[PDB]
């Protein structure tokens, strides 16, 4: 019993309504009358938590903002007056027919105003050098939207293939993202050059910001 | 208050075995059916096992049948999943859950424990500071770079859990070497810099690595 969800991700502004849909492969009525269709939300860093069961029944504690409906093959969850604490991954789930199965999830994303990042650089630690390697860290803190471009420059030469990047999930206090990018070099390559720059392109900056340091 | 607390995860070789445990508290454990659900790296949720309150029936999906045993200890209210002949596809976060009978829903969940099935040996991280400067500046940002470890997870706290606001612990990245690295950063008032103490607390259970790095300007 395949459960398919749409959209796969859903930007929505605070106070607005979000609507998520779940379609099953076959019917999910259990030949007892009831249909065992359920909605879970997994907030960042947390376990999934039960919101709705048997289609439209709110689980205790669940705000009245959340509702379920649907028939036999087609199910909807609606979230009125969306609050920032509602962001994460919503999953539908079927225990009508064995094996019980989950849809692949829908990411609720809080739309808010652009926010340029605060950009910081960190040179390698002396400690790391002593060991043979040099990592230069670039931090883009609390920005919106999630799209950010980070270019690493060593003596003005654009670098490629020698850095990694990750981004946090959306933050609930202010609906922003953060991003760390690491440039990894040989102690040797690190020692030969002077100017270590991280240059950031973003929707909230009229033109790029470059933060640099000199070895 | 109702709780489930899991343990036993870690790194195991293909075709090895491992037993997960899930300590329940706060309810009449032996009167519920209980399950295990895993969450793959792509964030898909998959049902893995269920055991009736009587212990009489056990139910498994085809991918796991013959290899995994769910069992329970009723004196100690503890749930178990014995996993054997592990494969690469078994790597995942494993959750235990209470399957309420009237509604057939999972109303309490464990915090998760992660299992990594791999041929490679564990490797403990190095922990290097990301010092606050005029280059990370009335707020300054500092941090910890936890480099070159396998497998996941690594956990990071600051000041032993005393500091949480403006803390960002990033998802692990893969290096070209096939080892992971991660960053944990925090922004603070730069006036605090000379005066207040900032330490990251880093644990990598699989390599029994436990480090505290004081990070100073």
């Amino acid at each position: 019993v395949l459960m398919t969800q749409t959209p796969l991700s859903l930007p929505v502004s605070l106070g607005d309504q979000a609507s998520i849909s779940c379609r099953s492969s076959q019917s999910i009525v259990h030949s007892n009358g009831n249909t065992f269709l359920e909605w879970y939300l997994q907030k960042p860093g947390q376990s999934p938590k039960l919101l709705i069961y048997k289609v439209s029944n709110r689980f205790s504690g669940v705000p009245d903002r959340f509702s379920g409906s649907g028939s036999g093959t087609d199910f909807t969850l609606k979230i009125s007056r969306v609050e920032a604490e509602d962001l994460g991954v919503y999953y539908c789930f079927q225990a009508s027919h064995v094996p019980p199965t989950f849809g692949s999830g829908t990411k609720l994303e809080i739309k808010r105003t652009v926010a340029a990042p605060s950009v910081f650089i960190f040179p390698p630690s002396d400690e790391q050098l002593k060991s043979g390697t040099a990592s230069v860290v670039c931090l883009l803190n609390n920005f919106y939207p999630r799209e950010a471009k980070v270019q690493w420059k060593v003596d003005n030469a654009l670098q490629s293939g020698n850095s990694q990047e990750s981004v946090t999930e959306q933050d609930s206090k202010d609906s922003t993202y953060s991003l760390s990018s690491t440039l990894t070099l040989s102690k040797a390559d690190y020692e030969k050059h002077k100017v270590y720059a991280c240059e950031v392109t973003h929707q909230g900056l009229s033109s790029p910001v470059t933060k640099s340091f000199n070895r | 208050e109702v709780k489930l607390v899991e343990s036993g995860g870690g790194l195991v070789k293909p075709g090895g075995s491992l037993k997960l445990s899930c300590a329940a508290s706060g309810f009449a454990f032996s009167t519920y059916d209980m399950s295990w659900i895993r969450q793959t790296p792509e964030k898909r949720l998959e049902w893995v096992a269920t055991i009736s309150s009587g212990g009489s029936y056990t139910y498994y999906p085809d991918s796991v049948k013959g290899r995994f045993t769910i069992s329970k200890d009723n004196a100690r209210n503890t749930l178990y999943l014995q996993m054997s002949s592990l494969r690469s596809g078994d790597t995942a976060l494993y959750y235990c859950t209470r399957f309420r009978y009237d509604g057939w829903y999972f109303d309490v969940w464990g915090q998760g424990t992660t299992v990594t099935v791999s041929s490679a040996s564990t490797k403990g991280p190095s922990v290097f500071p990301l010092a606050p400067s005029s280059k990370s500046t009335g707020t300054a940002a500092l941090g910890c770079l936890v480099k070159d470890y396998f497998p996941e997870p690594v956990t990071v706290s600051w000041n032993s859990g005393a500091l949480t606001s403006g803390v960002h612990t990033f998802p692990a990245v893969l290096q070209s070497s096939g080892l992971y690295s991660l960053s944990s950063v925090v922004t603070v008032p730069s006036s605090s810099l000379g005066t207040q103490t900032y330490i990251c607390n880093v644990n990598h259970k699989p390599s029994n690595t436990k480090v505290d790095k004081r990070v100073e300007p």
